[PDB]
Order: structure tokens, then C-alpha cells, then sequence
């Protein structure tokens, strides 16, 4: 019942704890068949859990690297993008002038509009009970909104909320206190629809199959439509790759800078992910490439993550004779997902995957504020390769 | 006091990284290019990238080196480009295939220390480093990879010469084969652009059918068997017998007009060019490396085959790890990465004053 492999010991999960996860319960089963389907194992950063009825709504677009501008995770403007960073999650507000800047140059550069706010009586009501991150409705005579507060820490700003209507549409515009006078609030809206986006879904990391790894796995830097045009051979790409050699602009939408720092194999997996979503035309959830190749990886803002396995790992002995099942040793919930919950239990999940053949892309960021650099190339070797290794010593005397 | 390299020198692909690392840096095409008519050559990703605009050539022909100054481009790339080392500051081992004349090793010899100064070099034989990759110094190795086939049997650490099988059949003549029984469909793939469509067509969908009689008849019978493929163009092909009929070529030679006998034939007769002694532990461990050997069903139906040749008291094993792919690289990982080992490698000192032979 024990995990041990050389210097490995996992012990079984001994009382198994509910995760709350933002990720909505049918994408992680959808999730949970992609890498079934394709033989990999997908992670995916957190997701705060007021944005569950909005990813799941499958109403908005989400943001992509033009949009660096965090999400909140408190207030009326839960799970949307504040243009005002200072009303975002706590990592905006760390570096308020960054975010802040992030925020305006998206919209002044065409990529992303400044959209008003409105919730209807389910999303107050869901903010009010279910989460309990917005106090009672009450109305604000001699200004007809009704006021609600939200916790920023040590801080508890007010909000008001207006009864308008759009589209025949019976919702609350959201509305606060500017500099004194009561101004509307402002959220980071597609450019195209007009309409608020919300967080995406991230990947964390794409661990492929050893026996496929190949030139697709290259970590490649965003080429301009020109250095990408001499690169390539008009003939022998797809039409869905012909049409951005011929469209400057289709390149720079679903390709180049866009995706940043990205593998071949992860391109199309994005693509495999979206479409298996039904996230597509705007409405895509994963626009970039992983955490693995992120510059400016942050380790504290991965967690909890969830992984998506290859239903195997479900079996009896799914990582090896003797060795048991990934349920026994990590939490895995009804859809499947594997949710990982820290820098430790990432790097044991890692080692568990790295001896069943499937391939980590380690970042060294990843090791900033770490007590030990556990993502390291020598830590993380294959224990099939030291054990190999061992053996081979042994047996030539040596 | 340095990191070694491993470079393993493969027909289709070069397998590059550090000595002490579980998997290769680099993995890249043999081939290099040249302008058809803005760099005077180009090698590797970049060469299959713009194929259209150059003359490709693959410099490895049978595991064999066949140009070497097109494989000069190669080295340098691998170095410069692909690993971003100073190959006068490293040690590194090269892999060769079985049966690679005296020749050839000693011109890489050359081309190593003289064109390259590297402090130290050392030659391996791929079969010998699959073994030592799944932790074993004795049995008998199947190495497939995409230009050449063998047959290497291996006593504690040393591959028998007088019983190595080497096969001229391997991956690419199974694209070829997949190319021309596709046409028993009414479809056409004949480019070198086009060729690469099929490569993907036989790593996806081809498999080794435990009884090939028996599933030709359930393919004749029903389309059970049947897959689809969706083409670049996103038009959408059915694949029928051709997924099992494509690696049924490994078994039955015959069927790309080959007078040889199978990969099953060519292992036990390896095996009985053996000492009768050392028999017993060739048929328990029979290791399966190089990317032909991935196909599903191969080490099953390889048991099958080697069961109805060797005598009923005889216990047959096959060991195909998943990553025996990558065997070959990951055992002259291991090899170098054993500072014990340091002991054999030729230095720069030994090089310059017996010359070229001193890699025999
Ligand atoms: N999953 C797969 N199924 C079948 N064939 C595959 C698969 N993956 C790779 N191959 C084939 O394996 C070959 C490449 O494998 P490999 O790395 O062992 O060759 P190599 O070292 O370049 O060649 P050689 O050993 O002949 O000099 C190609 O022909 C490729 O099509
Ligand atoms: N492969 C990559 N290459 C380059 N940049 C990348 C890559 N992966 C991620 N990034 C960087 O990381 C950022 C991902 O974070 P982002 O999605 O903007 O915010 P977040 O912390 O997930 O919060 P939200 O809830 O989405 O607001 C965007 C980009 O700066
Ligand atoms: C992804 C990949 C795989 C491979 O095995 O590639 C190697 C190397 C390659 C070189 C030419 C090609 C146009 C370039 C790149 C393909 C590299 O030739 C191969 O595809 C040959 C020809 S078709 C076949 O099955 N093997 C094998
Ligand atoms: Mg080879
Ligand atoms: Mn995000
Ligand atoms: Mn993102």
C-alpha cells in the first residue's frame, strides 16, 4: 500500500479532503478524457471557485496574453477583470503601477474594450450566500442603489448597485465610490463582443509520453509574421497554417506573440483542448503556452492545481507493479481530476509520472522561494535510469 | 571535473544531450540542406522546415556514415546550435552501429579530435548501450531503427561479433511500403512532403497482429479493424489491413520483395550461433530497442515466433521498455556518466601520437 521507489516514500491518503475548484465539473471531465484521448497528462493552475457559474455560463471570452491584467477574487467584480487593478487579486495589487499600466495598454491598444459591470440576482445572490463574499443588499436612500461591502484584507470598500436594464435584461450595474462622487464600476470587455471577460485556464505543465518525444517538443520563442514566413515552406503547411502565412493579422490572433513560449506539440493540444470544450470562435479558455516556459512564473500562484491523467493510472497497479494506483497517493476527485495542492506534492506527483514514462519541462522559477530546488534536472531523473545505472555499475565493476 | 556528451548518430534522427541525464537534449533529422536556387547550409528542423527552397541529403545511410562533411555540419550543429556547449571543454561519446568498418570509426576519430578538440572521445556500439539502458551486461538485442535492423547478442558487456544479424530493412522502407500498399485504396502519396504524411499515418494507426492470417480474414470479413485519418487539407482517409500489413514486413521480409529472413528468424539464428551455454540467458533476455520496434503487438507476437523455433524446455522473455525509442542515447548516458568508466575513454594526449587507430 506504500509508494517506494529509491528514495521515494508516499504514503496513502488517509481520510481524502474536498477541494473546492473554480474549474467547472464538466471541463474537468472533458479534461480528464483529452488526456485519455491523447496519452498525456495536463495541469492546470487554480481557478478561484466565484468564477465556477461564469466559465460554466460559457457566456464570456476569457483573457489571453494581451491582457495581463489580473482577475479579481473578491467583490461584485468577482471573477471579471477590473480596469481599476487595485480591486483585483492580491498578486495585482502587489505591483498596482504594473497591473495597472497591463490594464490600460490592452485597451488603448485595440486589445480589449472598458465594459461597464452588471450582475444579475443569481450571481448577487451566489456572491451574498453561496460565498458569502458580499454582505446583505440595502438600499441607499436619496441614491435608489443598494449597498453591499467586500473584504480587501484589512480593508472593506463599499459597493452600489444600480437596478437598470439592457436587453430586456433585469440586472444590477455595479457602481462606486470614486475620488468622493459615485462613479460606474469599469471591467476589462472583449474587443470584439464588447462583453466582460474572465480568467482563463492556464496550463501548469503538458507531461507527454517518452516513446513520443521528438522535435515537436522544442520550446520555441514567437517569431514575427516575417521570421515566420522565411521559416516555414507555403506547400507543406496545413490550410489552417497556410492562411496565417497569408494573413498577417490571422497569425498575430491565433499564433506568434499570442502563444508565447511554446512547444509544436502544445499548439496543437491547445487546439485539441478548445475544440474538446466547445470553447471556440472568442470563447476559447486556453490561449497561451505553459507555466513550464513561463518567464515570470510565479510558484505561489500554481496552486491547487489540477492534473488530468491517462485512465491507467486509475488501475490497480497504473504506476507499476507493486506501486498502486495515483487515487491511493494523491486526492483525485469524482471527475477525475488529480488536484494537486503544493510545491512538494507537484514535485512527488512529478517523480510518480516521471518513472511511469511520461516527460516533465522543468522551470527554474519554479524553484524561487522553495526551500530546496526540487525541479532540477539531477532531482527529478528517472528512478528506471538511476536504478539502470546501479545495475550496470554493479555488473561491469565499475 | 566536466559533463560528457552522448551523441547517437541515427539514420532518421540525431539523439543528443549530457552524460547523467535520463533523456536527450536534443532530438533532430539527419539531414542537411543546401539551396535549390538565406544561410549557405542548413541542418536538422530548419532544413525539414524549408524543404521546398532547399536540396535535402541524409548523410547517414544504413547507420552507416556515408558523407562526411556533410556530417562535419551535423557535429557543429549539434554542438553550437542544439546543446550551446564548447566542444573542446567535454568528453564525448559517439554511437556506432554493429559491423561500422574500421574506417569509419577512425575518420570520426579524426574529424572528432582534429576538427572539433574534444578532450576525450569514446566509440559505443548502439545494440551493446539498449542493454545497458534496461540495467542488463548479457542477452540479445533487436535494434530497429529507421534506416538499418540488427541483431546483437551480448555477454557480459561484450556484443558476440560471428552472430550479429544485421537486416537492410527498418522504418523507412515500411513508410515506403505503407506509401505503395496505400495505393490498393485508390490514394496517392508520392512526394518527399507527402512520404512524411504516411510516417505519421504508420506511427499512429500500424500495429503487429498477433496471427496475421487470422486478422487479414477479420479485415476481409468487417471493418472492425478500420481507422480513420484526417489529412492536413483536412480531407479524411480510412486505413483497413494496411495498419498490420505495414510492420508485417519485419516478419516477412518478402513482402518488400526481400529474399531475408524475418526479425523472429534473424533472432533465433542469432541465438544459435551462440554458445549453447550462454543460450539460456539470450532467449530470457531479449531486449527490443529503436523506434521500429514501437509498434503495439511486436513483443507479443515476437514471444509467439520465438516459442515455435526454440526448444519447449526454453524460457522466452522480451523486454520492451516504452522508451526504447530512446535506448540507445539513454545507455551512453549511463556508460559516460560512470566515472569509473573514465579509465576508457581516448584522450586528446593519446590521439595526437598514435593517430586515428588508437579507437580500435
Ligand atoms: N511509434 C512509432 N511506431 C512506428 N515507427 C515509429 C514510431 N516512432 C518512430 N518510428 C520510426 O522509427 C524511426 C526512427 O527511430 P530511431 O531513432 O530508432 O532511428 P535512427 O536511430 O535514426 O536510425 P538507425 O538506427 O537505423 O540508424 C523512423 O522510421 C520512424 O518512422
Ligand atoms: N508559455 C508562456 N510563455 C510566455 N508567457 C507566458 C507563458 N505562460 C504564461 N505566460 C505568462 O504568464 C501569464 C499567465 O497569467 P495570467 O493568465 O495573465 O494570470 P493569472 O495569474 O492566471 O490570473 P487570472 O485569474 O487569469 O487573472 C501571462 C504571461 O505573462
Ligand atoms: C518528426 C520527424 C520524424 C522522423 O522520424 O524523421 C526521420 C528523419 C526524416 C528526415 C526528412 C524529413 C522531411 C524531416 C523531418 C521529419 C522528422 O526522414 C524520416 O522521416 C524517414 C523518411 S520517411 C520515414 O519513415 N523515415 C525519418
Ligand atoms: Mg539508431
Ligand atoms: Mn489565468
Ligand atoms: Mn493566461
Amino acid at each position: 500500500k506504500t509508494y517506494q521507489s529509491r528514495d521515494l516514500v508516499l504514503e496513502p491518503i488517509q481520510h481524502p479532503k474536498s477541494i473546492e475548484l473554480g474549474m467547472p465539473e464538466v471541463d474537468q471531465s472533458v479534461l480528464a478524457e483529452v488526456a485519455e484521448r491523447e496519452n498525456v497528462i495536463i495541469g492546470v493552475r487554480p481557478v478561484d471557485e466565484k468564477s465556477k457559474s461564469l466559465i460554466a455560463s460559457k457566456m464570456y471570452s476569457s483573457k489571453g496574453l494581451f491582457v495581463k491584467a489580473k482577475s479579481s477574487d473578491w467583490g461584485p467584480m468577482s471573477g471579471f477583470i477590473p480596469v481599476d487593478q487595485s480591486f483585483a487579486k492580491a498578486s495585482a495589487r502587489r505591483d498596482l503601477e504594473k497591473f495597472n499600466e497591463y490594464a490600460e495598454q490592452s485597451i488603448l491598444s485595440g486589445n480589449a474594450v472598458s465594459a461597464n459591470l452588471y450582475l444579475n440576482q443569481v450571481r448577487i445572490e451566489e456572491l451574498v450566500s453561496k460565498y458569502e463574499s458580499l454582505t446583505p443588499l440595502e438600499l441607499d436612500v436619496d441614491s435608489g442603489m443598494y449597498k453591499t461591502t467586500a473584504t480587501n484584507g484589512d480593508q472593506t470598500i463599499p459597493f452600489f448597485l444600480n437596478k437598470v436594464t439592457v436587453d430586456d435584461k433585469e440586472l444590477w450595474q455595479v457602481h462606486y465610490l470614486r475620488e468622493g462622487e459615485l462613479a460606474p464600476f469599469k471591467v476589462i470587455g472583449d474587443p470584439v463582443s464588447k462583453q466582460p471577460m474572465t480568467a482563463d485556464y492556464d496550463l501548469l505543465t503538458v507531461m507527454y509520453t517518452y516513446g513520443d518525444l521528438g522535435p515537436q517538443d522544442k520550446v520555441k520563442q514567437p517569431l514575427t509574421w516575417e521570421q515566420w514566413k522565411e521559416s516555414v515552406t507555403y506547400e507543406d503547411l496545413s490550410p489552417k497554417y497556410k492562411a496565417r502565412y497569408d494573413n498577417q493579422a490571422l497569425y498575430e490572433k491565433q499564433d506568434g506573440a499570442s502563444l508565447g513560449m511554446v512547444s509544436d506539440r502544445l499548439k496543437e493540444l491547445k487546439d485539441v483542448i478548445n475544440t474538446s470544450l466547445g470553447r471556440t470562435d472568442g470563447l476559447e479558455m486556453v490561449h497561451h503556452g505553459a507555466d513550464d516556459a513561463n518567464p515570470y512564473a510565479v510558484m505561489a500562484d500554481n496552486f491547487p492545481a489540477t492534473f488530468f491523467v491517462p485512465k491507467h493510472f486509475f488501475d490497480d497497479d497504473g504506476l507499476g507493479e507493486g506501486k498502486g494506483s495515483i487515487q491511493t497517493y494523491f486526492n483525485v476527485n469524482e471527475q477525475g481530476a488529480v488536484v494537486i495542492q503544493n510545491p512538494q506534492e507537484f514535485s512527488n506527483f512529478q517523480q510518480v509520472a516521471i518513472n511511469a514514462s511520461y516527460r516533465a519541462s522543468l522551470n527554474d522559477k519554479w524553484n524561487s522561494g522553495l526551500d530546496s530546488p526540487l525541479f532540477t534536472t539531477k532531482r527529478k531523473l528517472s528512478h528506471d535510469y538511476l536504478d539502470a545505472r546501479d545495475e550496470v555499475a554493479k555488473k561491469l565493476g565499475l | 571535473e566536466t559533463t560528457a556528451l552522448v551523441c547517437d548518430n541515427g539514420s532518421g534522427l540525431v539523439k543528443a544531450g549530457f552524460a547523467g541525464d535520463d533523456a536527450p537534449r536534443a532530438v533532430f533529422p539527419s539531414i542537411v540542406g543546401r539551396p535549390r536556387h538565406q544561410k549557405d547550409s542548413y541542418v536538422g528542423d530548419e532544413a525539414q522546415s524549408k524543404r521546398g527552397i532547399l536540396t535535402l541529403k541524409y548523410p547517414i545511410e544504413h547507420g552507416i556514415i556515408t558523407n562526411w562533411d556533410d556530417m562535419e555540419k551535423i557535429w557543429h550543429h549539434t554542438f553550437y546550435n542544439e546543446l550551446r556547449v564548447a566542444p573542446e571543454e567535454h568528453p564525448t561519446l559517439l554511437t556506432e552501429a554493429p559491423l561500422n568498418p574500421k574506417a569509419n570509426r577512425e575518420k570520426m576519430t579524426q574529424i572528432m579530435f582534429e576538427t572539433f578538440n574534444v578532450p576525450a572521445m569514446y566509440v559505443a556500439i548502439q545494440a551493446v548501450l539498449s542493454l545497458y539502458a534496461s540495467g542488463r551486461t548479457t542477452g540479445i538485442v533487436l535494434d530497429s531503427g529507421d534506416g538499418v535492423t540488427h541483431n546483437v547478442p551480448i555477454y557480459e558487456g561484450y556484443a558476440l561479433p560471428h552472430a550479429i544479424m544485421r537486416l537492410d530493412l527498418a522504418g523507412r522502407d515500411l513508410t515506403d511500403y505503407l506509401m505503395k500498399i496505400l495505393t490498393e485504396r485508390g490514394y496517392s502519396f508520392v512526394t518527399t512532403a507527402e512520404r512524411e504524411i504516411v510516417r505519421d499515418i504508420k506511427e499512429k494507426l500500424c500495429y503487429v497482429a498477433l496471427d496475421f492470417e487470422n486478422e487479414m480474414a477479420t479485415a476481409a470479413s468487417s471493418s472492425s479493424l478500420e481507422k480513420s485519418y484526417e489529412l492536413p487539407d483536412g480531407q479524411v482517409i480510412t486505413i483497413g489491413n494496411e495498419r498490420f500489413r505495414c510492420p508485417e514486413t519485419l516478419f516477412q521480409p518478402s513482402f518488400i520483395g526481400m529474399e531475408s529472413a524475418g526479425i523472429h528468424e534473424t533472432t533465433y539464428n542469432s541465438i544459435m550461433k551462440c554458445d549453447i551455454d550462454i543460450r539460456k540467458d539470450l532467449y530470457a533476455n531479449n531486449v527490443m530497442s529503436g523506434g521500429t520496434t514501437m509498434y503495439p503487438g511486436i513483443a507479443d507476437r515476437m514471444q509467439k515466433e520465438i516459442t515455435a523455433l526454440a526448444p519447449s524446455t526454453m524460457k522466452i522473455k522480451i523486454i520492451a521498455p516504452p522508451e526504447r525509442k530512446y535506448s540507445v542515447w539513454i545507455g551512453g548516458s549511463i556508460l559516460a556518466s560512470l566515472s569509473t568508466f573514465q579509465q576508457m575513454w581516448i584522450t586528446k594526449q593519446e590521439y595526437d601520437e598514435a593517430g586515428p587507430s588508437i579507437v580500435h
